[PDB]
């Protein structure tokens, strides 16, 4: 009952399926990343050594990820089908802003379910602002003094435990403020890095292979 | 500051008037409505 | 005296001709579940309604009755087929337990190497070499056991896939060991609660294919070394274990998992 | 300041006399529709990722989608064929427009440009036939006046009417607090409405290009806003979870629809061919229909596992085509 | 838009040939291709049909296991071998590039052609009532034709065809499905039928109206192209 243009219609749109299967499968392989960040963060270089939208089409042990910044309750919507976030802070100056900002976005409704990575940037520059003495850091949050590091640190270099105190209170703030709340829904992946520095794309690639591990593991009943 | 002013001096009607309009209009044409009374599956393209 | 093997020996058939091929209807008919992955159940699910509309209603009342009722022109085919099909249930989990693996130690790249073409490979594979086997062996040359020279070769043909299926299995209990403690952070009560649902995930189908696997090759390997005792009334609840085992083969890979469940309460359902 | 404030003060005071009845009691008599059941009857599918926006053509048979993956697809409604499937330059693509003419297509999306394609080219394929950047946000809506007039609101607070031959903006509206969500064009072709994030909905002039009125009823932003039949009205839906039906004559309110069984937001709004029953959208899998006039329930388009995303009814009103972040298309009659 | 032939000649009988037909100035792998033939005094007659990704190809009757047809897209190129060259195998051939989705234009574009020359069922049938009309500028011609079977569908489709020959030109497509006008056609030509009986009208006519009318269906593949109609000023 078809005459003899339906069925090249018809051929022709499952050519047309052909590709858009073709096109599906690559798709799923594929792991997007949304990148947010502050105005002075120091993204420019971490996007300039793994590579309105700016885009990254960085790739790792035969593995392909795509980078995506922004420019926000607007949106916001859009990303979710995200595998995470590299959300990056900085670090080596003032701070209740970004942890405000943080705070935000892991509560935010579109955004819950989703691991984050965390980048403290720029910690190079930390060293010398503790090596400088003055007033480095413990003027606007006075509890550096106070805080005390435990025995678990394990430092990688133990350069000056001044500057370890001062890394691991930022870093316990944040993991706090992760922690507080969320009922074990998502996690949050803290970092210590600067600008020279080369790989910070291992670790992408480390992380969020975690991640869809534990999804899979969910999945199949065992946790 | 002035035009919006300015803006807030244009010809008006009662509601009921309105209201009555949208309903004749409503009215007129509810014999063509197929969302409204379903067309035997003879006459839409859309059958089975 | 009475019949009470018909029930209990009689369970199974009903169990793996109604309760299996719901699984091929589920996986055919509905969409997200066309997947590697759902290919290697499908066939182990016609593997086993093969077994349990031939060979099971054939063999059950003869376990029972003792003598034989229905001739000598299919006693041959029963032989030929059964040493095929049931061996064929057995190939299928070795490659169900590898898809597994390959799901935990690899979840980047698992969608761009578990491909349909795998899937169907590992399929056809299975299939051609328990027909061939059951084809050299038996149809070249009311049933007798095995002589002493095939029985090292069905011993092997049989350990080969057991070491496979226990060292990925536990692996993958390694693997899910070391992600239960780094969540937790340790809690002895929490690194426990959590380290007891993969044990009894991989205990039941391990028990489930060892406890019916062993008894009947242990047995039969015995008698052939030496003292070849072998009662005839102990020699029925051996291949019976063999045979029961897919009564309960496509219910560990299928009902457990939630979405199965789903699919199987909606097909039973209107 | 005191000025304004004595206007201000003075309008709502000059509207109140302007009222004189409420909608319920007039249209008491008019007897309820009823339950209303449309079924599935086709199921477009080879969207990879989630749609946000579709557009019915002229001929009442075509149609066209845009989904997520960057991928514009035209679709045969009667067969399920797939006539064209375009590929785009950006992934992130929030609205398509199909022409009154049949021979181009826009869309547009986080890239801050309007994109206009040639259908009916003289080969098998689809180029690029205008490019419009002239904006610094994100754009929510694109209609078609002609084939050379062309209406996009944009999130930069602007509308703005163009002209497609050479490229540049040749009208610019501009009065709204916050960015803009959506657009509708009147039948009469003379004016249009527009909806924006600041809970206030404002008309404009296609010539002259001024905002002759303004519409505040509202709590929250409004995503979607369409025109009644007639041309005398239109209606929004907003993240409050209501529906309002405002007038253009009486220059005031008319009727809100809501229920308190629904929490999440409304995205998509449209009208029924003759104009008596309103499809809305929904965030909670759902898609509802509202009697116009006496404001009640008139049944369920149940069937999707995610947020409606975009709406569309056909010219004479024989179907209606759903979209969805699940990726399917459900047309229903 | 260009399609240019090459091969041709004379040949013995007995012997096999292969003809090319290049296209260069559209997209070619959205196109189905056909091959038409004409003889050297009289119509159109169609030899084969190859579609799109080569998933669906056809012959004609006479000649259903004699002809090759092949396509290269890399190439860009599309061509067939003949062999067994009967006395008929005498013609000029153009190849004809075709289209098929809602609304397109089939048969929209005809090659040059080039001449081979031979040394020494139930199908639908159209009738072309006059085979010679005598006209002056400025007045109407009423070109009629009739149909074997009705050509309408249960969807409503009627595909027939009108082409128009000039004397040193390929045909042109008019009317494609018996109502619509081609792309470059004046408004002048119109169109009509009820299923059997086929009008194509002419209201005012001009100094290049002078040429060959030929219909066409395309209702059943086997498709046959009529004897035609003469028009001279």
């Amino acid at each position: 009952t078809l005459s003899a243009e339906d069925k090249a219609a018809v051929e022709r749109s499952k050519m047309i399926e052909k590709q858009l299967q073709k096109e599906r499968l690559a798709y799923k392989a594929t792991h997007r990343l949304l990148l947010l960040g502050a105005d002075n963060s120091g993204k420019s270089t971490i996007v300039k050594q793994m590579r309105g939208i700016f885009e990254t089409r960085f790739q790792v042990d035969k593995v392909n990820f795509h980078m995506f910044d922004v420019g926000r309750r607007k949106w916001i919507q859009c990303f979710n089908d995200v595998t995470a976030i590299i959300y990056v802070a900085d670090c080596s100056d003032y701070l209740r802003e970004s942890l405000d900002d943080f705070e935000s976005i892991w509560n935010n409704r579109w955004l819950r379910t989703i691991s984050i990575i965390l980048f403290l940037n720029k910690q190079d520059m930390l060293a010398e602002k503790v090596l400088a003495g003055k007033s480095k850091i413990e003027d606007y949050f006075p509890e550096y003094a106070n805080y005390t590091v435990p025995e678990d640190a394990t430092p990688d270099a133990g350069e000056d435990p001044k500057v370890t105190r001062a890394k691991f209170f930022i870093r316990d703030l944040f993991l706090r403020i992760s922690t507080a709340t969320g009922d074990g829904k998502h996690y949050c992946y803290p970092h210590f890095t600067c600008a020279v520095d080369t790989e910070n794309a291992r670790r992408i690639f480390n992380d969020c292979r975690d991640i869809i591990q534990r999804m899979h593991l969910k999945q199949y009943e065992l946790l | 500051v002035e035009q919006l002013k300015m803006e807030a001096n244009i010809d008006r009607i009662k509601v009921s008037k309105a209201a009555a309009d949208l309903m004749a209009y409503c009215e007129a044409h509810a014999k063509e409505d197929p969302l409204l009374t379903p067309v035997p599956a003879s006459e839409n393209p859309f059958r089975e | 005296p009475r019949a009470i093997l018909y029930g209990v020996l009689g369970l199974g058939a009903l169990l793996a001709v109604f309760g299996n091929l719901l699984v091929i209807i589920a996986i055919l008919h509905f969409k997200q579940l066309h997947t590697p992955t759902n290919f290697l159940v499908a066939s182990l699910a016609c593997a086993d309604f093969l077994v349990g509309v031939t060979v099971m209603p054939f063999s059950t009342v003869r376990s029972v009755e003792s003598c034989w009722y229905f001739g000598e022109s299919y006693c041959k085919f029963h032989t030929c087929f059964d040493t095929s099909f049931c061996f064929a249930s057995l190939f299928h989990l070795c490659c169900i337990s590898i898809d597994r693996y390959i799901a935990v130690t690899d979840p980047l790249t698992y969608p761009t190497k578990f491909t349909v073409s795998v899937s169907g490979l590992c399929i056809a594979l299975s299939w051609f070499f328990s027909v061939t086997y059951s084809f050299s062996i038996f149809y070249t040359g009311c049933q007798a056991p095995l002589n002493q020279n095939w029985v090292l070769l069905c011993f092997l043909l049989f350990f080969l896939p057991t070491v496979v299926m226990v060292f990925l299995y536990g692996r993958i209990f390694l693997v899910a060991k070391y992600q239960a403690r780094k969540i937790e952070g340790s809690y002895k009560e929490r690194v426990a609660k959590r380290e007891r649902k993969a044990a009894k995930t991989l205990g039941i189908a391990m028990a489930a294919f060892l406890v019916s696997w062993l008894p009947y090759i242990i047995d039969a390997v015995i008698d052939a070394y030496m003292n070849f005792i072998t009662p005839a009334y102990v020699y029925e609840i051996l291949v019976w274990c063999v045979y029961y085992n897919s009564a309960m083969n496509p219910l560990i890979y299928a009902f457990f998992y939630p979405w199965f469940r789903k699919a199987i309460k909606l097909i039973v359902s209107g | 300041r005191q000025e304004a404030e004595q206007l201000k003060n003075q309008i709502r005071d000059a509207r109140k006399a302007c009222a004189d009845a409420t909608l319920s009691q007039i249209t008491n008599n008019i007897d309820p529709v009823g339950r209303i059941q449309m079924r599935t009857r086709r199921t477009l599918r080879g969207h990879l990722a989630k749609i946000y926006a579709m557009h019915w053509g002229t001929d009442s048979r075509l149609l066209v989608s845009a989904s997520q993956d960057g991928k514009l697809i035209i679709w045969d409604s009667y067969t399920t064929n797939k006539v064209h499937a375009i590929p785009l330059r950006s992934s992130w693509v929030m609205t398509c427009a199909y022409a009154p003419s049949g021979n181009y297509v826009a869309c547009g999306g986080l890239d801050n440009i309007c994109s206009i394609y040639n259908l009916k080219t003289r080969e098998g394929n689809v180029r690029v036939s205008r490019e419009l950047a002239g904006h610094t946000g994100y754009l929510s809506c694109c209609r078609f006046l002609d084939d050379n007039q062309i209406v996009t609101s944009s999130g930069d607070t602007t509308c703005a009417l163009w002209d497609i031959e050479t490229g540049q903006q040749t009208t610019t509206f501009t009065g709204h607090t916050g960015d803009v969500m959506s657009l509708s064009l009147a039948p009469d072709t003379r004016l249009f409405v527009s909806g924006a994030c600041d809970a206030s909905a404002k008309l404009w002039d296609v010539r002259e290009g001024m905002c002759r009125q303004t519409f505040t009823g509202h709590e929250s932003d409004i995503n979607a806003i369409c025109f009644f039949p007639n041309g005398n009205a239109f209606a929004t839906g907003s993240d409050d979870a209501t529906c309002r039906l405002f007038d253009l004559r009486a220059d005031q309110e008319l009727m809100t629809y809501s229920h308190d069984n629904i929490i999440c937001g409304i995205t998509s709004v449209s009208f029924s061919k003759s104009g008596r029953l309103l499809l809305a959208g929904y965030d909670d899998f759902n898609c509802n229909v509202w009697d116009a006039l006496k404001a009640d329930r008139a049944g369920v388009l149940a069937g999707h596992d995610n947020r409606v995303s975009c709406l569309g009814v056909t010219d004479d009103g024989m179907a209606v085509a759903t979209g969805s972040w699940d990726s399917f298309l459900k047309i229903w009659n | 838009v260009q399609l240019v032939e090459s091969g041709g000649g004379l040949v013995q009988p007995g012997g096999s040939r292969k003809l090319s037909c290049s296209a260069s100035g559209f997209a070619f792998s959205s196109f189905g291709m056909h091959w038409v033939r004409q003889a050297p005094e009289k119509g159109l007659e169609w030899v084969a049909y190859i579609s799109s990704g080569s998933g669906t190809i056809y012959y004609a009757d006479t000649v259903k296991g004699r002809f090759t047809i092949s396509r290269d897209d890399p190439k860009n190129t599309l061509f067939l071998q003949m062999t067994s060259l009967r006395s008929e195998d005498t013609a000029m051939y153009y190849c004809v590039r075709s289209i098929y989705y809602y609304g397109s234009s089939p048969f929209d574009f005809w090659g040059q052609g080039t001449t081979l020359t031979v040394s020494a069922s139930a199908d639908i049938v159209m009738t072309q009532a006059t085979s010679s009309v005598p006209v002056t500028p400025g007045e109407s011609v009423s070109i009629s034709c009739r149909s074997s079977k009705s050509l309408l569908h249960s969807n409503g489709n009627t595909y027939l065809y009108w082409f128009l020959q000039r004397p040193g030109q390929s045909p042109q497509l008019l009317i494609y499905r018996m109502s619509n006008l081609a792309s470059g056609v004046p408004d002048r030509f119109s169109g009509s039928g009820s299923g059997t009986a086929f009008t194509l009208t002419i209201s005012r006519l001009e100094a290049e109206d002078v040429g060959v009318y030929y219909c066409m269906q395309h209702l059943e593949y086997p498709l046959t192209f009529g004897a035609g109609t003469k028009l001279e000023l």
